[PDB]
């Protein structure tokens, strides 16, 4: 491997997603869940038990057609009902790109708020998994970040996944929620059994620090947490570790406040460097924090290739790649 | 004897390919001939006089509006326009068979549904001019109409996207109970899009109360149907998805009404989709054919025709003149409704435009924009 | 009497919806029964003994390979695997009816086409292990095979994408003359994708020499066909696009061969597409059925069966052992072929990895990678 | 309105595209052109005369189905024949996004170079047109910039369009060529009648300057040319004006060389700010040119909204928006 709310239970990240979906269908009689293979529980177990508990009209399989899954979900949402669509791997969200970018994101604007699909959420497994190669590993968030009118949210853990997914489901805008698949059955943590929300468009500073700011999302948050530890032990460097959580609209203020304090920024993500979301954060921080920058903002990202099978260990922006970049930046 | 889950069929011991029947396709249902005469009395819907005069007046008012807005577009007074010529009967006839609250999705040939639903001429005009009265806030190209009150979902330019969406709205209607249909209109060119195959299959497997209404006029822009498909039009595709299907004469308002009435009745009772393909001409016209019917019954004459032609021109010209002299909406409206709530970074862009206009406003056409 | 460009049809004066016939669907063509007996002598292709033994040996060698690689996957020796159980006859039978240079597109159930085309066991293994012998350079998930020599276009994971692509390759073949077909395989689940509607319609309107070969085994992952479609399987969709269509018993290698032979002959002569839907089981098996035929003719017996089972296991195990002990390719190969030529900025990333490994290489599994 | 090679003729930009396509089909017997409505000459006249000259098998209409147009073109290209697809407006390229991103871009890599679709070019009208609103105005290049394995090229004039389109057609990688539609019938210029090439991945410095670098592409190049003039006359500021031309792979070296000289950079594009390609240029220049930067890199872009109908005059990054940003940067 490269990496206050009432009663809780240990849950891994697949279980936390089920818990959020269960809490949703319990409290919102309009809500339905659909997509390929969700009825028997899904290919990553995220919908286990829900059709037996809520009914076949509420948790059901569609034909194998992703542009149809999203257009159908938009249609449900136009009527005001909560529509929770699944796309089986984020790599297969592209057939639905026109329905997401040209239709869902623009629905409310283009109608003058006469119609909307705010009650749509699209959830999909995301990110590398050790051996997924080109079409089981992708992290498409930067493709969606350039589309005003959708929100894109990615959690780092089971507690975070359930509170951010419930926020997506209840938010009155169409949301894509990317579930890091390599964490589905990784370590459990305590997760409240009843519903709770974590705000969208809010980053989280998970460790305070004074020398450098590190920003990541998804599984890569754990990588940068470990880089922080390596930096403290080997270099005596204090790192502020931030999980961005929402890709758009993103929390510009929390990131800029951190960088005004530290004077340094390193952004990391599994997605390719060119056009990746680190470019937006970098260019923005450079505009707002220019006079504070002690060194150039560093992006440690996947290379600009498709995501390889046998070469995955050499492709990912692992802790050594991030640490080496950090070391050079500290020495700039 | 075959035991395959994927299909129910017998064995056959001789190799025989199945040939499409395209020369003798699905026949075209017609109620009145070109002289406005009822062909088969058992099929006459016997609609009452006031309803049939409403069909005729909605079509002709739409036609009057098209003439004026098409000229307005030729002059650059509005930027774009799509007419309804040849499609007045498919739209008024089908709209008349719906309940007022049945939800409509469509594209660029559906303004007659709004006109039957008494959408004000002021609001058609407001959208085309993008003025302060437009509830779409001037954001879309002309003829991208929408009305929440009249259950007509806002038009978008990308073709066929509304097809799977209509199916989702019909699934949600089924769950809500309350006995509503969705109708979804599209042309034969749009039916070539992947989203039509998505909508058609989902409606059947998920058992949705939806009418798919395809208008086939033989052309999509410059493309004749010989380059669009090689089967027997669109109606012949319905049965392959398990969808009950029919083809109708789109120049016959009563054939369209009858097929839509019966499709609505069965879709809502049975929770199954229906496909109607109405054949039309790219422009023996729906208005002329209904006028001949009216005459037969003694329900119209040349004097009434003259007075209505005059009155309709007056009503459209009044709306036209008012629409041209309204201001456009406040430029601040380009930033709202992107999300339900304006994100702070989007508010910052709005503030940036406001500061910009304070300094450079002489260079912007500020004078016909509100506040 | 109707004069509409979009369809050729008569009028009808009574409202009648067209009902799909799904209970009595398109019948299933079969040549030999479950006992391997020829049912209708006029349909027997009378393939010669050496060719029929090749069909049997290709299926069974594929089956032997599946058993071993499926176990390898259960142990984590390879990361992923898809078997061919139930699909050995659809693939070997159809491959046998093609010319060696006809181009094949497919998905995850088509390794039997490669096996009939004498693709070395070493190369199937090399791709699954991503070792130095893999001509795909270890970049894709296991079972994403491809071979330019044997005209078998590299597999990709996204379903149905290969369908419109196969149609473009067939259009280009038509232009090139030289009398080649393209065949395109996909499952019944993949046929629900928008790209299948695209491929099916383009092949008809652009008059392409292509065979669409749909395998229908009643399931796509967990989804039974009752949730996948509501028409009479996939074969019944062909005629709606103007495509000649047939349904065959996928457990009958001779029915598959006959239908593919005749589709190939007519597609290449007529420049028109053919659709074959072969019904199979998600796993009365194609191998058992052909073994019974062989016995009847006196072309096989229990001793030959024993010796071949032994020999095939030996050949697969030899290839397996060699594949596991080969190194993986040089990590530099993750950067080539993204474009034909490596962009300088991509070369910079390659140089960055090389510097990285010089300093931190102890942390990378460098020892089973080439150079 | 907001804005050596042998014999030449005056051509506008639609005519230059026809000329390139004609030269292509004359010299490459494999080449075909297809898409919606191309046979009669196309909705912007770019294919007029070509079917009569080259044959109906070579210039032909497809069904109305963009995912099919691109998949069909990939298939032609797999066989080695030149496939020149048209997408009627760039706004309608999204149905083909999966075929472009998951298939065309990855074709060569994923096969080990056993198969490819290098001989595919997708051409499509692009950019604002005064009244196109949400679906006749889009500039999708940043969505494609995050996809390794495709090239994305945008010309600023008729001379540039013909030489860059011929380069796309002959380049052995799948290329998207975006034709700025508002220039189709704008001013003509002289264009060589016979074929010529302009290199991909090469920016052009069209005016040298010493105080600030301005970078744009498409019609926006003319906007920044006018900003340069305004800056010289009103501020005495010398601007270096650069047309990027190829979005990916982009000419990092020419842009960085300019900024090392000037110490200032302003990037402008019609596409929305967030996730737009100016973020990639900004973040890269900031990494390579950090010590030279006199002021923060400025991005003057469309707002983060869908592209409006009646508000277009207030939405576009016009010369006054660019000039005001430049003025603030010069004064930083
Ligand atoms: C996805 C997409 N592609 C292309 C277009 C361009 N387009 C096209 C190609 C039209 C022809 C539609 O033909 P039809 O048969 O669906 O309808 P009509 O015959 O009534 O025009 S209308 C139009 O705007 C579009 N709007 N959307
Ligand atoms: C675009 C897309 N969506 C979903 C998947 C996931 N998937 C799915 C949903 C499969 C089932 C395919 O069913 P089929 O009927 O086409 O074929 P088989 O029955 O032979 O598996 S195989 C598979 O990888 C995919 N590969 N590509
Ligand atoms: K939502
Ligand atoms: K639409
Ligand atoms: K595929
Ligand atoms: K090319
Ligand atoms: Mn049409
Ligand atoms: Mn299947």
């Amino acid at each position: 491997a490269h990496f206050e709310y009432g009663q809780t239970q240990k849950m891994n990240l697949f279980q936390s997603v089920t818990s959020a979906l269960d809490n949703s269908l319990a409290k919102d009689p309009t809500a339905v869940i659909f997509g390929e293979d969700v009825a028997f529980g899904g290919v990553f177990r995220c919908t286990v038990g829900l059709r037996d508990k809520y009914g076949k009209d509420r948790v059901f399989n569609t034909p194998l057609c992703e542009q149809g899954i999203v257009g159908f979900g938009i249609g449900i949402a136009v009527t005001g009902a909560t529509a929770i669509a699944e796309i089986q791997f984020a790599d297969y969200i592209f057939p639905a790109f026109d329905q997401i970018v040209n239709e869902a994101a623009k629905y409310r604007y283009r109608s003058g708020d006469l119609f909307n699909c705010g009650s749509l959420t699209i959830r999909s497994p995301w990110g590398c998994v050790g051996h997924g190669a080109l079409y089981h590993s992708q992290s498409p968030e930067a493709f969606f970040a350039h589309c005003p009118g959708i929100k894109v949210v990615i959690p780092r853990s089971p507690f975070q996944a359930k509170g951010l997914l419930l926020s997506c489901i209840e938010d009155k805008n169409p949301c894509i929620f990317f579930e890091p698949k390599i964490l589905y059955r990784a370590a459990a943590e305590e997760v409240p059994i009843e519903p709770y929300n974590i705000p969208l468009s809010q980053a989280e500073v998970i460790q305070e620090g004074s020398d450098v700011t590190l920003v990541a999302w998804g599984t890569q948050v754990h990588v940068i947490r470990e880089v922080a530890s390596m930096a403290k032990e080997k270099l005596g460097v204090s790192c502020e570790v931030i999980d961005l959580r929402t890709i758009i609209p993103w929390d510009v203020d929390t990131i800029c406040k951190s960088v005004i304090k530290t004077g340094r920024l390193l952004i990391s993500h599994e997605a390719p460097l060119t056009g990746g979301f680190a470019s937006e954060i970098s260019s923005t921080v450079q505009e707002e924090c220019f006079l504070n920058l002690e060194a150039p903002i560093s992006r440690v990202c996947g290379y600009d290739t498709p995501f390889p099978h046998i070469f995955e260990p050499f492709y990912i922006p692992d802790k050594w790649k991030c640490y080496d970049a950090l070391r050079k930046m500290i020495n700039y | 004897k075959p035991q395959f889950p994927g299909a129910s069929a017998e064995f056959i011991d001789k190799l025989e390919f199945i040939q499409p029947n395209v020369i003798s396709g699905i026949p075209i249902y017609r109620v009145m001939d070109r002289q406005g005469q009822i062909i088969n009395p058992s099929e006459d819907p016997h609609l009452p006089k006031e309803k049939v005069l409403k069909l005729y007046k909605s079509m002709t008012l739409l036609n009057t509006m098209d003439r004026i807005l098409y000229e307005s577009q030729r002059q650059g007074r509005i930027s774009f326009y799509m007419t309804n010529y040849g499609e007045e009967g498919t739209h008024v006839g089908s709209a008349a068979a719906l309940d007022n609250t049945d939800l409509v999705f469509g594209q660029f040939r559906e303004a007659g549904v709004l006109m039957y639903r008494d959408y004000p001429l002021e609001l058609f005009m407001a959208q085309c001019y993008g003025n302060i009265s437009d509830l779409g806030k001037g954001r879309q190209m002309p003829v991208h109409y929408g009305c929440k009150e009249r259950h007509f979902v806002t038009i978008s330019s990308p073709l066929a996207t509304q097809i799977p969406q209509a199916v989702g709205a019909a699934y949600a209607a089924k769950r809500a109970n309350a006995n509503r249909v969705v109708i979804c209109y599209f042309g034969e060119g749009a039916a070539s899009e992947g989203d039509a195959h998505a909508g058609f299959n989902f409606a059947a497997t998920l058992e949705c109360p939806i009418i798919f209404f395809c208008r086939n006029n033989g052309y999509a822009i410059s493309t004749p149907t010989s380059e669009q498909y090689r089967g027997d039009g669109i109606a012949a595709r319905g049965p392959g998805y398990g969808i009950m299907s029919i083809r109708v004469d789109g120049n016959d308002v009563f054939a369209v009404y009858n097929a839509t009435k019966e499709a609505r009745r069965r879709a809502v009772a049975e929770n199954q989709p229906f496909l109607i393909e109405a054949m039309t001409y790219r422009i023996d016209h729906p208005i002329s054919r209904l006028r001949h019917y009216l005459l037969s019954q003694g329900w119209w004459d040349e004097e009434q025709e003259k007075a209505w032609r005059k009155q309709s021109r007056r009503k459209v010209m009044e709306a036209f003149e008012q629409a041209e002299r309204k201001p456009k909406p406040n430029p601040n409206l380009l930033f709202s409704d992107v999300y339900q709530e304006m994100p702070a970074q989007l508010r910052k862009q709005q503030e940036s435009l406001a500061r910009h206009l304070q300094t450079y406003g002489e260079h912007y056409p500020l004078d016909h924009f509100d506040k």
